[PDB]
């Protein structure tokens, strides 16, 4: 990205955190037209700071911006859960490049405890079976932190062909959920004794199993 | 060269048309380069000419690229060649103004003469003919006389002035 | 090596996004931020031809100024052919700021630096710039205000001096202040402009002497405008949102070319003819208090009578593209790509 | 208050064209600079183009030069982006934005319009019930193109316990996702559960009842 921001920053509630944005002497270094935007999942960017340090009406005074040299900074004081979001810096860059953006920073707000994943495994529906298809669905819910690795097994052996897994994201209650899918023919499904979905969270493993 | 005839006291509208149909700079001058009227953007300017207070344009038309010079209450001395400078053009129009005046009275006894004098500018070569109320045409030069007027010569006489195979017409009521 | 060519030029300014003043409001959204280190490069050994009278920079500035005025002025009533438009007409904050004109990629602006360059012909000291100097888009007739000065002698510019219909731009080399005031409190439309007559008549005298060099030493005489609209028979200009119209009969006094303050009578008018295009507008009566503009007279707009031993000149103006010319005469756009 | 609504996006073949429109209301459109800013799925913000208040001057990013043209109609409060010679790397959500100043930051952003540059055929999903495992149940939304799909439950009436997953992109080139809800296990055989699925690109709207 033309402006450099850290990929990720984290803090705890009430902490002060600061996100840097480093440009060059023809953008951040030449003007005082730096803006910062907050972006929550699925939503448009929202302006938080413009002209380096000005705040639009209605934005919390917990948010402040500054500049030194070719580096701008967004500071968030008294960090709150709802600050957890992606943040982008941006600058004027002269009349040809015009406007440049940073690569973004994902800000996470920690505090919640470790929670093991609850695992649900649905077998193929008879609707899908008669469409001559079969997907096993593994729903992984209510866990923290937000990484898991899943491994499918049939009767005993790993099975890697046919797998698709989502990367975790927040549920409503702020824990993570994820999904993994095993596709197969109805022949294969009917041929093994059982299939398992096996989720490993923080070195500790939860498996669920299904049989024709 | 274009020639336009007018009558003493009337108004004449001389046209000037640009190729682009929009308001642009134009200026009207006479043959001695004296500035009559033009624009400065959307504003009207009037130059030091003798026509100053009888010259106008139609500023509604300027946006369609039409920049006329309208001269009111014409005098014989307004006769001249007028030039419209607009774009790379300098089109000319020669204006010739004539008057027709009764030297005799217009109320006359039977047996008297009707006598008319055509008023014309320098560098014109006109003549006049008049048609009696009975339909009799009569040829004049720069004056025209009809002697031994009769009762039936009472009415409108219609006189025609001819110049540059163009005509202008004067009506004159006579009462015997 | 480059080609004369026209392109769409953009503007740049130091306009402030928080200002309610109308030029700021316009320029923040019409123009980009000024670049803080403008590069100018001398073209060593180059002679280039210029022509201030065929320079599309002027047409583009004209379009922007019309845009600015159309957005910013709020007449109560606007009359144009088939249309009476009525709206609210609150008083505005009005004070011109400079704007700069700039080329996109592939183009550059050439600048003539020959001090006595008249606007046409070869220029021997040429540089390339990214943007013009800052030009205030001041709309006036007769006197050019708050502009740049000629660097050496007074310069006479005309598309064609022999054509009495072509406006003559006089570019002054020393400015003279004009101070216009509608005083506080009481004919509220009555105002006036004060000019130091010593300073002014000395400059006018130099102007007369310079015109003598172009008209074979003949007697130069000034006369009032010969007629037309008030906006051009008077020195008209906008001062703090109000439309002033100032009588210049005493400014151009042939006996003086005295000593004392020259006082011109002015009136603020509410019903005006629009410079941007055909029609008329009506504004509200003047704001209360002292209304004052102190301007630098940096140029004069004249026409010559033409058509004996004298030449007669009269204050001119009205073609607002002549205003832009007086500041853009040194620039032209070329294509490098 | 300011509103900006983008239309005219959708699916287009490589080499093809689109015209995006943005309908502006709530402010005096003609007095503001406007911009288009894009965001490819999972990636950062990229300035595309900006237009000054009158529309006399436009500015565009090098990556779109000669292909995209910004324009506006100030009599109709509309901003446009004409896009030609589209390529895969142009796939993104395109946001219309109202600017604080020309070249400056953007204080209001529409919700954006997705543009997908692909030759793949439009295809609505199949929808299969995920039968009750307290008690997780759901719907599997299988094999659609292009994004997006929406899922609700009992027509918007059921929101607690609901999680809808981001999609997986299968090697087929088609998407799949699932939506799940956890409900009082006593309520089964008394509450009917129905997922309402909509794939607007193909006009597929389906309500699937999910039963034991
Ligand atoms: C300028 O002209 C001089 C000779 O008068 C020469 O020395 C110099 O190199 C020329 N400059 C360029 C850029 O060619
Ligand atoms: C060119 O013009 C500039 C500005 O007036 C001046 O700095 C310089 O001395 C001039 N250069 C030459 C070579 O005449
Ligand atoms: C401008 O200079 C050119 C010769 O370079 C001359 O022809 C022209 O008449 C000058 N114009 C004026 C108004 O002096
Ligand atoms: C201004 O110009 C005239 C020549 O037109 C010259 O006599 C005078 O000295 C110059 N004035 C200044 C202040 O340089
Ligand atoms: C300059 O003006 C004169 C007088 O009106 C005219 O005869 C001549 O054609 C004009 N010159 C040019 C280049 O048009
Ligand atoms: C402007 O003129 C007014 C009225 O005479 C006077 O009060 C003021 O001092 C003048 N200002 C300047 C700078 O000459
Ligand atoms: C008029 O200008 C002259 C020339 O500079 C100056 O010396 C004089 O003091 C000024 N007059 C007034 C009334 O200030
Ligand atoms: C200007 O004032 C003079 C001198 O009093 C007066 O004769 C003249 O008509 C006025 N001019 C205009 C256009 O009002
Ligand atoms: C011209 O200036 C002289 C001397 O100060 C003065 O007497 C005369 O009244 C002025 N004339 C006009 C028309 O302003
Ligand atoms: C000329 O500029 C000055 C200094 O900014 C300003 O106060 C004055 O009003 C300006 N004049 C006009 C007519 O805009």
């Amino acid at each position: 990205s033309a402006l450099t921001q850290p990929a990720s920053v984290s803090g705890s509630p009430g902490q002060s955190i600061t996100i840097s944005c480093t440009g060059t002497s023809s953008d951040v270094g030449s003007y005082n037209f730096v803006s910062w935007y907050q972006q929550h999942p699925g939503k448009a960017p929202k302006l938080m700071i413009y002209e380096v340090s000005e705040r639009p009406s209605g934005i919390s005074n917990r948010f402040s911006g500054s500049k030194s040299g070719n580096t701008a900074s967004l500071t968030i004081s008294g960090l709150q859960a709802e600050d957890e979001a992606d943040y982008y810096c941006s600058s004027y860059a002269g009349s040809t490049t015009f406007r440049v953006f940073g690569g973004g920073t994902k800000l996470t707000v920690r505090g919640q405890p470790k929670a093991a994943p609850s695992v649900t495994l649905f077998p193929p529906s008879s609707e899908e079976l008669q469409a001559n298809k079969a997907t096993l669905v593994c729903l992984i819910s209510d866990f923290y932190p937000g990484a898991v690795t899943v491994a499918w097994k049939a009767d005993s052996s790993p099975v890697k062909a046919g797998v698709e897994t989502t990367t975790p994201s927040k549920q409503s209650n702020n824990k993570y959920a994820a999904s993994s899918y095993l596709s197969l023919t109805p022949e294969q499904w009917k041929s093994h004794r059982s299939y398992s979905c096996q989720v490993t969270h923080e070195g500790s493993t939860v498996e669920k199993t299904v049989a024709p | 060269k274009k020639v336009v005839l007018g009558k003493k006291g009337d108004t004449v509208e001389l046209t000037c048309t640009a190729s682009q149909k929009k308001s642009i700079q134009f200026h009207w001058k006479n043959s001695n380069q004296i500035k009559i009227l033009g624009n400065q953007g959307s504003f009207l300017t009037k130059g030091p000419s003798k026509l100053n207070d009888r010259a106008d344009s139609r500023r509604s038309l300027w946006d369609q690229g039409n920049f006329p010079l309208i001269i009111k209450n014409l005098k014989i001395e307004d006769s001249d060649t007028y030039i419209c400078e607009v774009e790379d053009q300098k089109e000319e129009v020669q204006l010739l103004v004539f008057g027709l005046t009764a030297n005799s009275d217009t109320h006359l006894l039977q047996g008297q003469s009707l006598t008319l004098t055509l008023e014309s500018p320098p560098g014109s070569s006109p003549s006049v003919q008049c048609r009696s109320p009975r339909g009799k045409n009569i040829q004049g030069g720069k004056t025209l006389s009809v002697s031994q007027l009769e009762l039936q010569d009472s009415g409108t006489w219609t006189c025609t002035v001819l110049q540059n195979q163009k005509k202008v017409e004067f009506k004159i009521d006579i009462v015997v | 090596v480059w080609k004369d060519a026209d392109t769409t030029l953009f503007c740049a300014s130091d306009a402030k996004a928080h200002e309610t003043e109308v030029h700021n409001v316009w320029a923040t959204h019409a123009c980009v931020p000024t670049d803080p280190n403008p590069q100018e490069i001398h073209l060593e050994n180059v002679t280039e031809n210029f022509n201030m009278w065929k320079n599309n920079m002027v047409e583009q500035m004209q379009e922007d100024v019309i845009s600015l005025w159309d957005q910013s002025l709020q007449p109560c009533v606007k009359l144009t052919g088939g249309s009476v438009i009525k709206q609210a007409c609150p008083k505005i904050s009005f004070d011109p700021i400079p704007i700069h004109y700039c080329t996109p990629a592939g183009y550059v602006i050439l600048k003539c630096n020959d001090k006595n360059f008249n606007g046409t012909g070869p220029c021997k000291n040429v540089s390339s710039v990214q943007c013009t100097h800052g030009i205030k888009p001041v709309v006036s007739t007769q006197l050019l205000l708050n502009g740049s000065l000629a660097e050496e002698e007074i310069i006479i510019r005309s598309e064609n001096l022999t054509n009495n219909a072509k406006t003559i731009i006089v570019h002054l080399n020393k400015s003279v202040e004009i101070n216009c005031t509608r005083p506080s409190n009481g004919d509220i439309r009555k105002a006036y402009c004060e000019i130091n007559g010593t300073k002014w008549n000395k400059v006018l005298k130099q102007v007369t002497e310079k015109l003598k060099e172009h008209f074979n030493n003949k007697t130069i005489i000034f006369q009032p405008p010969s007629g037309g609209d008030l906006e051009i028979t008077m020195h008209s200009f906008n001062c703090r949102g109000e439309f002033f119209y100032c009588n210049t009969t005493q400014l151009f006094n042939n006996t003086c070319i005295c000593n004392g303050t020259i006082t011109l009578p002015c009136k603020i008018k509410q019903i005006i003819n629009m410079w941007q295009g055909t029609g008329q507008a009506m504004y509200a009566p003047p704001i209360d208090g002292k209304i004052n503009c102190v301007s630098n007279i940096t140029g004069i707009l004249l026409t010559r009578d033409g058509g004996t031993s004298n030449e007669t000149f009269r204050p001119g103006g009205g073609n607002i593209k002549d205003n832009w010319r007086s500041e853009l005469y040194k620039y032209k756009v070329v294509q490098i790509e | 208050e300011v509103q900006l609504v983008e239309s005219g996006g959708g699916l287009v073949q490589p080499g093809g064209s689109l015209r995006l429109s943005c309908a502006a209301s709530g402010f005096t459109f003609s007095t503001y600079a406007m911009s288009w800013v894009r965001q490819a799925p999972g990636k950062g913000l990229e300035w595309v183009s900006s237009i000054n208040n009158s529309g006399r001057n436009t500015f565009s990013a090098d990556s779109v030069k000669g292909r995209f043209t910004i324009s506006r109609d100030n009599s109709k409060n509309t901003l446009f982006l004409v896009m030609n010679s589209l390529r895969a790397e142009d796939t993104a959500v395109y946001y219309c934005a109202k600017d604080l100043r020309l070249g400056g930051g953007s204080d209001y952003w529409g919700q954006g319009t997705l543009v997908t540059v692909s030759s793949a055929s439009t295809k609505g999903p199949s929808v299969f019930p995920l039968a009750p495992s307290t008690a997780a149940l759901g719907c599997l939304v299988k094999d659609y193109f292009p994004e997006p799909v929406t899922v609700s439950w009992n027509s918007g009436a059921l929101t607690s316990g609901v999680h809808t997953f981001p999609a997986v992109l299968q090697s087929s080139g088609l998407y799949s996702l699932s939506s799940v809800v956890t409900v009082p296990s006593s309520s089964l055989g008394t509450q009917t559960y129905i997922c309402n699925v909509n794939h607007k690109p193909s006009n597929t709207k389906v309500d699937k009842r999910v039963e034991p």
